[PDB]
RNA sequence: UUAGGCGGCCACAGCGGUGGGGUUGCCUCCCGUACCCAUCCCGAACACGGAAGAUAAGCCCACCAGCGUUCCGGGGAGUACUGGAGUGCGCGAGCCUCUGGGAAACCCGGUUCGCCGCCACC
RNA sequence: GAAGAGUGCAAGAGCAAAAGAUAGCUUGACAGUGUUCUUCCCAACGAGGAACGCUGACGCGAAAGCGUGGUCUAGCGAACC
């Protein structure tokens, strides 16, 4: 289905797992990539990815802008190169389909999505100064796989 | 609301903070008032009895003497006048 | 400073747990006085379902009568060095317990305006062994 | 003391604002009045804001607005020097716009009605859609601001 | 103590001092307190009212003060509270005060106990105060004679500071009568 | 209050810690069961009787801020949110200007190791 | 070790020298008649419900005092016969 039918936040929170039952699970594989045992603070730059509207993103969204952003790193950098790419967000906001016509219009459970207010970073890459114009590709192609536009920003990184 | 009974969206009034957990001082729940008082009425979440119906939280009466210990305190609910029985534990001078 | 700071023995516990009483005859002839039964609660698989009944036996020994029966008890045994409690104490076995402590204690045994006893004027576990061994035996 | 003027009409205004414009003695649209500033009487302009005209104006231009639209409580009659001098606890119109102006007395205290009932603006005015800090003339003016206005409304 | 959302006792009820539940039932009757108190040597008596700052205490009297008027034995025994509570209790009534409500605080209300001698006295004293003839202890007990009979079974001299040796439920008597005069300072 | 009793506010009073103080005075510990009374077993406690001893506990006094709590400064922040108004902007979700209010987290620095009433007493 | 236990049953709230546990005693889950609030915010409307009194008779406690059922909010029914 459309993200036109849940990008925008028009509901109340639904994130009480206490009585909503049969969630589907999140197809969000990994949050922490490249070197986890690494420090963030061990990288020369780093440079995150911003949204610039607010909006929701299904935890369908962020599985594939994840994948097509690390698989470039992977593709450019080696399974094992050195950087380490975060996933700062998680899907906490429950979605509904009403799946009879408007009589007992309540949906059923269908997915989960993440609330990302405008000018949030989403993603954050550690790498240097060398790899610095692969981390923006690998942004280019993750900003084209979720509905908001975004800014790819380079917050510690005076070496441009 | 899903159900009528007198204690119904009371959750936030007739619930103590932390703090003020346990039993109450005696002082205030033995306290004396003059006729034509003014009090303020509010429940005491520790204090069982002596109570009065929550919707009149929050009011300003006038004291118009007792029966038995409990006190008979008068008010004007939005526009109609009512005689509401209450016990010190619940009352507070005004100014 | 010292009088005010020495050892004593403020009582001994003999109890038997059994599990069902039938006991009770020689433990009060091995001490002196009266027995006290012994209760429980919650439910039990081992056929232990009703929760108040019969179940053990004890007595609490107070001045002489403790001190006369230890002139017996602890010959019986063997005393170590993890045998011993915290705040000085220990058991060893029938079951024998000695509860050990320094002069102002019914400042935490009294009713009006009672206090618990300051970490500092407390027993050790070592100002224990010291006192006891220090009477008939020996420690480790 | 601050002068209030009505610029916008009562059709779609919120009643607990308009019945604030009818304590402080307001009822038509151009119609202006003199308030002592207090703190009560500073609740009530603040609330009005969004639909009045208002500040501190010069004695002069006091004395023009008073000389032309001061009524008494009743009758058409010309509220002139001599009208002051015979029924006012002053000489002139000045001795009456200084003591209004330092809160000494009232328009009522005199036998004055409460209201200055104005001409529309000569020229027309800054448009009512905007305050005075975006090129309009609701809210709070100059003294200069204020006579301007008072005097185009003369 | 552990965090914000702890609960930290009244002050009077960390020290152990105060009977919050049995001193409000005991507010209750409007009625002034007669604070029947005792310590290791001592005894003591007061007539405490409700204030707006805290309890006024409007007569007492301490079993120190006793002597002052013959004493020349013990206090911390059933004759010296006997005498105590009628002292307060005749101190109070020239304070215009008539009625009263035993509070015994953190004692045990066993029979016969001094709490009550102190309380028969403030009666004797007259003073209205709500009690049960049948739960305090015969007079002779309250005179000081059971310990007479203690010192029966002499052998070794009873009372260390020579007051006598038989010791002297008499001099109860002589200090009894002292207090029940009418011009006596109180 | 050179050590006491009854309290009000009920952590600014909690948690933890250092130092000081008592011969016939005070409060304790303390000593002891013939009595009143007591332990579903124990004068442990409760209760009664009493001073040989002690200031080591408690208690009272002075004091330390590490944790917890109260308030305050500066910073966060006039930020977040918001009551009134607009032929102001944006495809739209939404934003902005004017007017009146105005936060929490957190960091840094002070504060706080109780205040007050009645009675008795060297 | 201030409360996370327990307190009959939903959920939310109350309770620690107790409203919880144990033990012992007791039948106030008593009769009669009201004031008030609720039912029905404001604002009229029955049954039902609750708080708080009085008269009468009792239980327990040294006594103040507590007991008009269960810590509080569900467990209810007209006329005619
Ligand atoms: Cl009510
Ligand atoms: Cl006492
Ligand atoms: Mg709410
Ligand atoms: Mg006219
Ligand atoms: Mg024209
Ligand atoms: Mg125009
Ligand atoms: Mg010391
Ligand atoms: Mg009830
Ligand atoms: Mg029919
Ligand atoms: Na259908
Ligand atoms: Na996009
Ligand atoms: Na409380
Ligand atoms: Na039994
Ligand atoms: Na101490
Ligand atoms: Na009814």
């Amino acid at each position: 289905k459309p993200a036109s039918m849940y990008r925008d936040i028009d509901k109340p929170a639904y994130t009480r797992r206490e009585y909503i039952t049969g969630i589907p699970g999140s197809k969000i594989a990994q949050h922490k990539m490249g070197r986890k045992q690494k420090d963030a603070d061990d990288y020369p730059v780093q440079i995150s990815l911003i949204v610039e509207e607010t909006v929701q993103l299904r935890h369908g969204s962020l599985e594939a802008s994840r994948l097509s952003a690390n698989r470039h790193l992977i593709k450019e950098l080696g399974e094992e190169g050195d950087y380490k790419m975060t996933l700062r967000k998680f899907p906490h906001q429950v979605l509904r389909e009403n799946k009879d016509g408007m009589r007992a219009a309540f949906g059923k459970i269908v997915g989960t999505a993440a609330r990302v207010q405008a000018g949030e970073q989403l993603f954050t890459a550690y790498c240097n100064v060398e790899d610095a114009e692969h981390v923006k590709e690998a942004f280019r192609r993750a900003y084209n796989k979720i509905t908001p536009s975004c800014r790819i920003d380079s917050s510690p990184a005076g070496n441009a | 609301p899903s159900s009528n009974g007198p204690l119904e969206g009371t959750r936030g009034k007739l619930k103590n903070k932390p703090r003020d957990r346990g039993t109450s001082p005696p002082q205030r729940a033995v306290e004396e008032f003059d006729d034509g008082e003014k009090v303020h009425l509010k429940i005491d979440p520790s204090v069982p009895n002596g109570r009065f119906h929550p919707r009149f939280d929050g009011q300003t009466g006038t004291v118009e003497g007792k029966q038995g210990d409990a006190y008979k305190v008068d008010i004007v609910d939005g526009g109609k006048e009512k005689t509401i029985i209450v016990t010190a534990a619940h009352l507070r001078r005004q100014e | 400073f010292h009088e005010m700071r020495e050892p004593r023995i403020e009582k001994v516990v003999v109890h038997m747990g059994i599990g069902h009483a039938n006991a009770e005859d020689i433990l009060g002839e091995i001490t002196g006085q009266m027995p006290v039964r012994t209760k429980a609660k919650r439910t039990v698989g081992e056929f232990d379902i009703r929760e108040g009944d019969p179940i053990g036996a004890k007595v609490t020994l107070r001045d002489e009568m403790a001190e006369e029966f230890l002139q017996t008890a602890l010959p019986l045994a063997e005393l170590a060095t993890s045998q011993f409690d915290d705040t000085g104490n220990f058991s060893f076995g029938l079951d024998v317990t000695v509860n050990l402590v320094r002069p102002g204690y019914r400042v935490a045994k009294r009713d009006k305006a009672s206090r618990s006893i300051p970490t500092k004027h407390r027993l050790n576990p070592a100002d224990a062994v010291a006192f006891i061994e220090s009477t008939y035996d020996v420690e480790v | 003391m601050h002068a209030l003027v009505q610029l916008r009409g009562e059709v779609n205004m919120h009643t607990d604002i308009q019945d604030t414009l009818e304590m402080l003695n307001i009822h038509h649209v151009n119609h202006c009045t003199l308030v002592p500033e207090t703190d009560a009487y500073r609740g009530m302009v603040a609330k009005v804001n969004d639909f009045v005209a208002f500040g501190e104006p010069s004695q002069e231009t006091l004395e023009t607005v008073l000389a032309t639209r001061a009524e008494p409580l009743e009758g058409d009659a010309d509220v002139d020097d001599e009208w002051v001098a015979e029924h006012t606890d002053y000489d002139d119109i000045s001795g009456l716009a200084f003591a209004l102006l330092s809160e000494e007395t009232t328009l009522r205290e005199q036998g004055l009605s409460p209201t200055l009932r104005l001409h529309p603006p000569r020229g027309g005015h800054d448009g009512v859609k905007h305050p005075v800090k975006e090129g309009g003339q609701l809210g709070k003016h100059d003294t200069e601001g204020i006579d301007d206005l008072l005097e185009a409304m003369r | 103590a552990t965090g914000p959302r702890y609960k930290v006792p009244m002050r009077r009820r960390r020290e152990a001092r105060t009977d919050y539940h049995q001193r409000l039932r005991l507010l209750k009757s409007g009625k002034p307190r007669l604070v029947a108190r005792k310590s290791n040597k001592h005894v003591r008596a007061q007539l405490v009212t409700l204030g707006p700052n805290g309890d006024d205490t409007l007569a007492s009297a301490h079993s120190s003060d006793l002597a002052e008027y013959g004493w020349e034995a013990p206090t911390g025994n059933m004759p010296s509270a006997y005498l105590t509570g009628l002292l307060a209790g005749l101190r109070a009534q020239e304070a215009g005060v008539e009625e009263a409500v035993l509070d015994i605080g953190l004692n045990s209300p066993t029979p016969g106990s001094k709490v009550f001698a102190i309380q028969e006295g403030a009666i004797d004293a007259g003073l209205d105060i709500p009690h049960n003839d049948d739960v305090l202890a015969d007079w002779q007990r309250t005179r000081g004679a059971h310990i007479a009979e203690y010192d029966e079974q002499l052998e070794e001299p009873l009372y260390s500071g020579d007051f006598d040796a038989a010791d002297l439920p008499e001099h109860f008597d002589e200090l009894r009568e002292t207090l029940l005069d009418g011009d006596i300072e109180l």
